[PDB]
């Protein structure tokens, strides 16, 4: 029932550390934020928008795959109305990319070589990444090493 | 209805990776079981906006 | 520290301490309804002044 | 449930066999779909009994005559009831309510009752929710099952909120501009 | 130090023999505690210089010190055999300094016999309750390693001085401190299992007003309660175990309830003494089920985590008593039933069927007149499977447990033999029903039953003279067997209608009263002891004069008497014998009432109905 699974979601968003009082006190936030919106053209039509949105920026096959299961799910369309408006308040290689040496029965192209210019952002994305960890370890303990003790010891701070 | 309903949950499993929300698996099942009774879609977006605002402050 | 102990003693009719720094003291009984009667006095050298006999009394 | 049994024949007079099939009545009782199909099913083979054991010896219950004894809320005559019964009566509030407000009232449509205690009701009334309102939009109904408390649930919540404190009247009005005012300050 | 070897020695010899799941475990690399580069603990003149400079020098060694390792103006000197390791800054030193040296070098001393632990107890061998024991005094070195680095950052910049870092290190001296107390009481002597977690809940109550270090021993066992869980969350739920480190306060076997978990006094902690039994019942409970199949599976499951002055792992307990003991019983009463066979041993034993033994009686007469090596247990089963197929006492299902069995005793063996007084009966049992009712519940049932068996043996031996003699003339006999019949038939009504029949009845009552197997085998026992000790066995003296009774009533009936040697169709020589066994019955009926009146009512009572023999003669 529903006055348990506002219960369950409350769980599963805290790990727990109190949590005894706390968790009375969460669900009551669930029952008053879900009427907030209460007081005061069709759904899969909601979904081309975001595709619409992928093609604009590149990768067209995975636009193509976001309306391949839509249209598969209209055979459940309060569902989705749900998951488009959690999608912009989340978390912020391999051999096979631009190759033409693989391939049976390949149609002529031609040269193109302004994606090679992408065929280097892919990687420089990757190494970029492998040198901000190195900017995340020397930072993470120079922030602790110049303040007063306290800072990582609870012990100090009593 | 059970293996129909799971073939549902893998699907909407999917395009909600893709979609890089915030949710996870176990908040997405009881987030279908919950829309599965006739609850509000905009209602439940405003909820889970603001009760993941106030866990954090304990945090 | 004192303290402590006696918001166990009027919650829980409890002490627990080791060095016996409290005036209540507990002494072996028959316990056949004689706990009444003989258990409990006060260890009068471990009252703090800041409690009045009568709430020393009241305590126990 | 006293009424039918007796009726029926069975000998049922005493004060503590009326607590004991109270008991059973709002824990232990079977519902289900429908009152006819049910009925069939039972009048073909009877298996719908399950055993009551306590201590003190009484058995009563009988699986046949506990699912309609409710049976009130879709035929309210069984029970000799001149008053409408539940499907009929949500009907004639939903239609004797505007037009214009009646989709909105029927996007929340709530069900309440002490007797979710055994769940299976739901069903049924998400059943005869679909047959009240004219196929012209979906049905949109909260029907959880657990709704014994929600009377409470809803008060446990509501007094304890600050904003509420808005709402809430004290002693300094109430003296200044009377008791009356109790039903217009609060409401 | 040379006694660590010795320690993981003695525990692995030990942890093999003890339990079975995973014998022979293996040896933990050795060479790992034999280098001396994995030990964690560990110039200029000192003289020459200005005060200030002796100050600068000394607080830098010193932030050196607080880690094992010494620094330039420091070194190392012997360990010897000291368990907190002070350090020998460099001779020559002003004695100003020397105190304040003396002031901080106690923590150094409180790390060195720290890392000496931890760098030691990892091992298989130490179990596995060390390990997370160790990994709660791991992460309290990497908070210390985090003081010593922020304390370098202000030391190059001139930010450091001798009473900066004593304002800065002694939160460290009572959190550090404490394991340097407990670590040189928890390594001396084997400490296993909750031995080690009432040594952290000794200590939660003598800092409980210190306030500061409460709580670090309050997040240290509730660290070493973490793995112990682990183990507790198998044996809660199902009655095995796999944990090969004996750690745990069952220890398991290859043998059932009570060989093959016994518990270890030493392996269970303070906050788990008072529920001990609990843990024991329903582990046991579950695994003899689990022997059955059937099911094991707990409806409630929950992640265990300790708490002070809380209930959450003292609790759940109780919900797994309420779910084990209710399922063996469960099990027991409803499939192959033991309200049903225990009815069964009544049916026999206790003498429920009249049918069934008056029939037996007539059928096997004249094999149990039979005396020994004359006896034929072959013909004798052959006669009881008769006596069963024509009488109606066929309306159970374990009739066919009743076996022939000899007993080479006449009741003597109470605290050869003739047919009537070495018969007995062997009633089989099933396997599930064996663990409750064992051989001390079928002996004393047993005797029991020869108890009864001699009085309706006596009786047809009366009724057989009785019916010979109906001569006409003759009266003398008639007499002195109507007090004795008289007799032998009271007796009879008041140790079946006192003694058994409402005490069964007290008895399935209690057991329908009953949640848990000890509960029911205590009211059966009781039952069973009490029944037997109201009649003439189980006795200080064993009342011998019943024993006396039945062998002059079968004198009387047919080894004097031969039927009044056909005179029903000697010189009145057996009329005196007549005269003789009276006055003998009246000697041996007045002692038996008189024995009862002086140890602590009923037969005498009735025996003497209306003053029949009140008074007849009084003794001394």
């Amino acid at each position: 029932s529903i006055t348990q699974l506002f219960d369950d979601l409350c769980e599963a968003l805290l790990p727990a550390a109190n949590r005894k009082r706390a968790k009375r006190s969460l669900k009551k936030v669930a029952y008053n934020a879900l009427f907030t919106n209460l007081f005061q053209l069709p759904a899969r039509n909601k979904i081309l928008m975001l595709s619409f949105d992928l093609r604009v920026g590149g990768l067209g096959p995975k636009a193509d795959r976001l309306e391949e299961l839509v249209e598969e799910l209209e055979a459940v369309g309060s569902v989705l109305d749900l998951l488009v408006q959690l999608a912009g308040s989340g978390p912020p290689r391999d051999y096979f990319l631009n190759n033409k040496h693989v391939g049976r029965n390949v149609p002529y192209s031609g040269y193109d070589c302004d994606d090679l210019s992408v065929f280097e952002m892919d990687v420089q994305s990757l190494i970029s990444r492998e040198e901000c960890l190195c900017h995340s370890m020397i930072q993470e303990t120079l922030q602790v090493m110049e303040a007063a003790p306290g800072t990582g010891l609870p012990t100090v701070g009593l | 209805n059970l293996n129909a309903v799971r073939e549902t949950m893998d699907v909407l499993l999917e395009i909600s990776r893709i979609l890089n929300t915030g949710l996870d698996m176990e908040t997405l099942s009881i987030c279908v079981r919950l829309c599965e009774q006739g609850i509000n879609p905009e209602a439940l977006s405003s909820v889970i906006k603001e009760l993941r605002k106030a866990t954090e402050a304990l945090k | 520290p004192v303290l402590s102990f006696l918001y166990r003693w009027i919650y829980d009719g409890e002490l627990e301490d080791t060095y016996h720094e409290f005036f209540v003291a507990s002494d072996p009984t028959v316990k056949t309804d004689r706990l009444w009667h003989d258990k409990y006095t006060l260890r009068k050298s471990m009252i703090p002044s800041f409690m009045t006999m009568d709430q020393s009394r009241k305590v126990l | 449930l006293m009424k039918i049994l007796t009726e029926r024949g069975y000998s049922f007079t005493t004060t503590a066999e009326r607590e004991i099939v109270r008991d059973i009545k709002e824990k232990l009782c079977y519902v289900a779909l429908d009152f006819e199909q049910e009925m069939a099913t039972a009048a073909s083979s009877s298996s719908l009994e399950k055993s009551y054991e306590l201590p003190d010896g009484q058995v009563i219950t009988i699986g046949n005559e506990r699912f309609r004894c409710p049976e009130a809320l879709f035929q309210p005559s069984f029970l000799g009831m001149e008053s409408c019964g539940i499907h009929e009566t949500t009907f004639n509030s939903i239609m004797k309510c505007d037009v214009d407000i009646r989709k909105d009232l029927y996007a929340n449509t709530v069900l309440s009752g002490g007797t979710t205690m055994y769940p299976g009701i739901a069903d049924r009334m998400q059943k005869e929710i679909t047959a009240l309102a004219p196929s012209t939009m979906k049905i949109k109904i909260i029907a959880p099952p657990e709704r014994k408390y929600s009377v409470w649930i809803g008060g446990s919540i509501l007094a304890s909120l600050s904003t509420f404190q808005q709402m809430w009247i004290s002693k300094q009005e109430y003296d200044e501009s009377g008791p009356s005012i109790v039903h217009r300050k609060c409401f | 130090l040379q006694q660590s070897l010795e320690l993981k020695r003695k525990m692995l010899r030990d942890k093999q023999n003890k339990k079975n799941s995973g014998q022979h475990l293996p040896i933990f690399p050795a060479w790992v505690y034999e280098r001396p580069a994995l030990i964690g603990d560990f110039a200029l003149p000192i003289g020459t210089l200005p005060l200030a400079s002796q100050e600068s020098a000394v607080v830098e060694d010193l932030l050196y010190v607080l880690v094992g390792v010494d620094g330039r103006y420091v070194s190392a000197q012997p360990l010897a055999g000291r368990q907190s390791r002070t350090f020998l800054v460099d001779p020559n030193l002003d004695l100003s300094i020397r105190e304040l040296v003396h002031r901080i070098l106690p923590v150094a001393a409180s790390y060195s016999a720290v890392t000496r632990f931890i760098e030691e107890k990892s091992s298989f061998e130490y179990g596995q309750v060390n390990h997370a024991l160790a990994a709660a005094m791991r992460t309290l070195v990497k908070e210390h390693l985090i003081l010593v680095s922020q304390l370098e950052q202000l030391h190059r910049q001139g930010l450091l001085s001798l009473q900066k870092l004593w304002f800065y290190i002694q939160p460290a001296m009572r959190t550090m401190d404490i394991l340097a107390s407990l670590a040189t009481s928890v390594d001396k002597g084997e400490c296993l299992g909750g031995s080690t977690l009432s040594l952290l809940h000794d200590r939660s109550f003598s800092y409980t007003g210190d306030s500061q270090a409460q709580e670090l021993c309050l997040y240290l066992t509730k660290a070493a309660s973490a793995p112990y869980f682990e183990v507790l969350e198998k044996w809660i739920y199902r009655g095995i175990i796999h944990d090969p480190y004996s750690e745990f306060m069952v220890e398991e076997h290859e043998l059932y309830w009570d060989q093959r978990y016994t518990i270890v006094q030493q392996q269970i902690p303070s906050f788990l003494q008072k529920m001990a039994d609990k843990i024991l019942s329903t582990g046991k409970y579950l695994n003899v089920v689990r022997e059955c199949g059937h099911d094991v599976t707990c409806p409630v499951a929950k992640e265990i985590i300790y708490t002070l002055k809380e209930r959450a792992y003292v609790e759940q307990i109780e919900k797994a008593f309420n779910y084990a003991s209710k399922v063996l019983l469960d099990f027991l009463m409803e499939e192959k039933e033991l309200v049903a066979h225990l009815r069964s041993i009544k049916r026999y034993f206790l003498m429920d069927q009249g049918d069934f033994f008056v029939h037996f009686m007539d059928l096997a007469e004249e094999e149990l007149r039979k005396p020994v090596e004359d006896i034929t247990p072959p013909r004798l089963e052959a006669l009881l499977e008769l006596a069963l197929r024509m009488s109606t006492a066929n309306t159970d299902p374990f009739k066919d447990d009743l076996k022939i069995d000899l007993m080479p005793h006449d009741l003597i063996t109470q605290l050869a033999l003739s047919g009537l007084e070495a018969f007995s009966f062997d009633y089989i049992v099933k396997w599930p029903l064996s663990l409750i009712i064992n051989r001390k519940a079928l002996t004393r049932y047993q005797m029991l039953f020869r108890h009864m068996f001699y009085c309706k043996h006596v009786e047809r031996q009366l009724c057989s003279v009785w019916i010979s003699n109906k001569a006409q003339w003759f009266a003398g006999a008639f007499t002195l067997r109507q007090r004795m019949l008289n007799f032998v038939q009271n007796i009879q009504y008041y140790m079946m209608f006192e003694v058994m029949e409402p005490t069964w009845h007290i008895l399935e009552k209690n057991l329908k009263s009953a949640s848990n197997i000890d509960d029911v085998l205590g009211h059966h026992t009781g039952f069973l002891d009490t029944c037997l000790k109201d009649c003439m066995l189980t006795n200080p003296e064993l009342l011998k004069v019943f024993s006396k009774l039945m062998s002059v009533c079968v004198m009387f009936t047919n080894c004097m008497q031969k039927f009044t040697q056909s005179m029903k169709l000697l010189v009145s020589g057996f009329e005196a014998t007549i005269n003789k066994f009276d006055k003998n019955f009246s000697a041996h009926l007045l002692d038996l009432l008189a024995r009862l009146s002086i140890y602590s009512a009923s037969v005498i009572s009735r025996l003497d109905f209306n003053g029949f023999y009140t008074e007849r003669l009084e003794r001394l």
